[PDB]
């Protein structure tokens, strides 16, 4: 029965704030601002940068494409910015379970779309015909 | 006979983990693919050990 | 873990072996 | 030689950002900050809805145990903390 470990979980009196998903939809969002102000902030800092590296040029260096410098840059800052978001969906939607002491692996993987182990409606079973497997295998999927 | 009958040997007499098992044949580089999966299983949280 | 607790054990991912008596390692009944 | 391909790469005029360690410092310790900052104010949060639910309790309904319920929602919040932490290391040490 090593295979009932994935149900693993001690639950608390109530129930983990992320097993709801409102709550991880605020935090999302949340973290989505969070996102896009720090944008717009680099945006900045980068521009800054720019024009400080303009006085910091000696006549022996060569020039500054700022054209280029400034196109890869903000490329990035876009990357970077998706990047960051869909990270932040993921530690969110998707690997929110991961490695949750109150959260059964099952339940994660389930809830993360919106479900319960109630939702779980077919266990296809080895059920191999011989004595013992078929014993154990209801047993197991059923304490799951 | 089977590639994982050591395995299963090793958890059976020492380590008595309900961890996984994945058991690779990748012929003369196994020993290579199999720290990789070993890696990989551990950075997705389904072991630490 | 005695065979009375093992489908606990199992399911419990804080459980965990305290030292004993005889030097041994066991899971806590 | 398909193990070649573990060095594929194309490098634009100027090396990415995160090639540099002082770069991901930066916005590894900015994100540190961000989630410090997140971390009071969940606390802010998790005190309104606390004296929120109680205005929601009806006398055939069970009392909460502000005491658990608290324990257990700033020790998450805590979790959550550095569970924020090291999620931001990861992406900014690791796995960038």
């Amino acid at each position: 029965q090593g295979v009932l470990t994935t149900a693993r979980e001690k639950s608390g009196n109530f129930p983990s704030p992320l097993l709801d998903i409102k709550y991880r939809r605020r935090q999302l969002e949340l973290r989505r601002q969070q996102i896009k102000q720090w944008k717009e902030s680099e945006y900045l800092y980068l521009q800054e940068e720019v024009a400080a590296i303009k006085s910091q040029r000696s006549e022996e260096d060569g020039p500054f494409d700022e054209t280029a410098y400034l196109r890869e840059r903000t490329e990035h800052i876009e990357r970077e910015a998706r990047r960051q978001e869909a990270e932040a969906q993921t530690s969110f939607g998707n690997e929110f379970w991961r490695r949750d002491s109150r959260i059964a692996p099952l339940r994660g993987a389930l809830a993360t779309w919106g479900l319960t182990i109630d939702d779980l409606g077919v266990a296809s079973f080895h059920g191999t015909s011989t004595v013992a497997n078929d014993k154990n295998e209801s047993d197991v999927i059923c304490q799951q | 006979s089977f590639v994982n009958t050591m395995a299963a040997w090793v958890n059976m007499l020492l380590l008595s983990s309900t961890g996984p098992i994945k058991t690779p044949v990748g012929a003369c580089a196994t020993a290579v693919e199999s720290l990789d999966v070993g890696y990989d299983t551990i950075m997705q949280g389904k072991a630490r050990v | 873990y005695e065979d009375r607790i093992q489908s606990k054990v199992f399911l419990n991912p804080q459980s965990r072996v305290t030292q004993e008596s005889n030097g041994e390692l066991k899971f806590p009944a």
